[PDB]
């Protein structure tokens, strides 16, 4: 939901508001603050025009997948099947950002439905539940409910032990650099990896 | 004679503010929302609550009189 | 002393007609952008506006445009 795809700013407890409520710009400049969006965009890329990942599949946006199909026909029937618009495969920036919204809002009500994700994702600030739907759109639900070890140290704040354990993973020695931000997000629950 | 429309505000949450925070409050601060509210507004009147769906809001209650 | 402040996330202008339609659960569409553009009131008077943002632990509002 539109809640997803909000800005985090990663300040630690306590916020020391004036009077409560008001944080200065001045004190906020120190922060690194960015929304999923400028994630995994980082992480993915983001691409107006179909092209082939690394897998390597017709591909398009942030990282949505089109078809594992080598027609490019019908990989341009299912992105035309998204946008809504004839595309010659080729599509907006909004109809990228709109598409992406929609396969986070699909990746975290995957989330909430596996018995295994939900404790750990309700367990998470919002930083760290971004890390988790990263994992979710790299590998998939059912991938990332594989990581049964580190998930219960995430969801017992054990950060540093569930850092250490996600560093022995297949994931982390096929795709290090990407691995290293995520488990950087897991371990100082802030968008740092990402400041490049 | 009768009024023909009427202006809602969807307020999503509220501050108490001491005033003495305005004007310090410039661009780029961050305002903290302290009391988290869903609820539809005519001037002073709450006339009910409502919800951030997908697409939009769907409104609940709207007690006019 | 207080003010309370307001955060709102829409406004509408509304006859009896859309009154009642709504009254009856009927979908206001809101463009995704929509907490992008959080408007901050008082008195029944706009203040400023800005981009709802999550912290730790509370939304916020980081300000655009103040007065």
């Amino acid at each position: 939901g539109p809640v997803d795809m909000l800005k985090n700013i990663p300040i630690p407890s306590p916020l020391s508001p004036v009077e409560g409520i008001l944080i200065k710009r001045k004190t906020l400049e120190r922060y690194f603050s960015i929304n999923i969006f400028e994630m995994l965009r980082i992480d993915e890329g983001l691409r107006l025009k179909i092209y082939k990942n690394t897998e390597g599949y017709y591909t398009i946006g942030i990282g949505h997948l089109l078809t594992k199909s080598p027609s490019l026909n019908a990989a341009k029937s299912e992105l035309d099947k998204a946008i809504g618009r004839n595309t010659n495969g080729v599509i907006t920036k909004d109809e990228a950002e709109k598409l992406f919204n929609q396969d986070v809002d699909a990746a975290v009500r995957g989330i909430l439905r596996n018995a295994k994700l939900k404790p750990v994702y309700d367990s998470l600030d919002a930083v760290r539940r971004a890390a988790l739907i990263n994992m979710v759109f790299q590998m998939g639900e059912t991938g990332v409910a594989g990581f049964t070890n580190s998930l219960r140290m995430l969801q017992q704040k054990r950060w540093d032990e569930a850092a250490v354990n996600l560093a022995k993973s297949r994931w982390y020695n096929q795709t290090p650099n990407r691995a290293k931000r995520v488990i950087t997000t897991f371990r100082t629950g802030t968008w740092d990896a990402y400041a490049a | 004679p009768k009024m023909l429309r009427w202006p809602l505000r969807f307020v999503i949450g509220s501050s108490d503010t001491q005033r003495s925070l305005l004007g310090r409050i410039g661009i780029g601060d961050v305002l903290l929302i302290r009391t988290s509210r869903a609820e539809v507004y005519c001037y002073a009147k709450k006339l009910g609550h409502f919800n951030r769906v997908e697409g939009g809001i769907i409104v609940e209650t709207l007690d006019i009189q | 002393v207080d003010v309370k402040l307001e955060f709102v996330l829409y406004r509408k202008n509304v006859t009896l007609a859309e009154l009642e339609a709504m009254g009856q659960q009927q979908l206001l569409s809101l463009p995704t952008n929509a907490e992008l553009n959080v408007e901050i009131m008082a008195n029944g008077v706009l203040l400023g506006n800005g981009e709802l943002v999550q912290m730790n632990d509370t939304l916020g509002v980081e300000i655009h445009e103040w007065l």
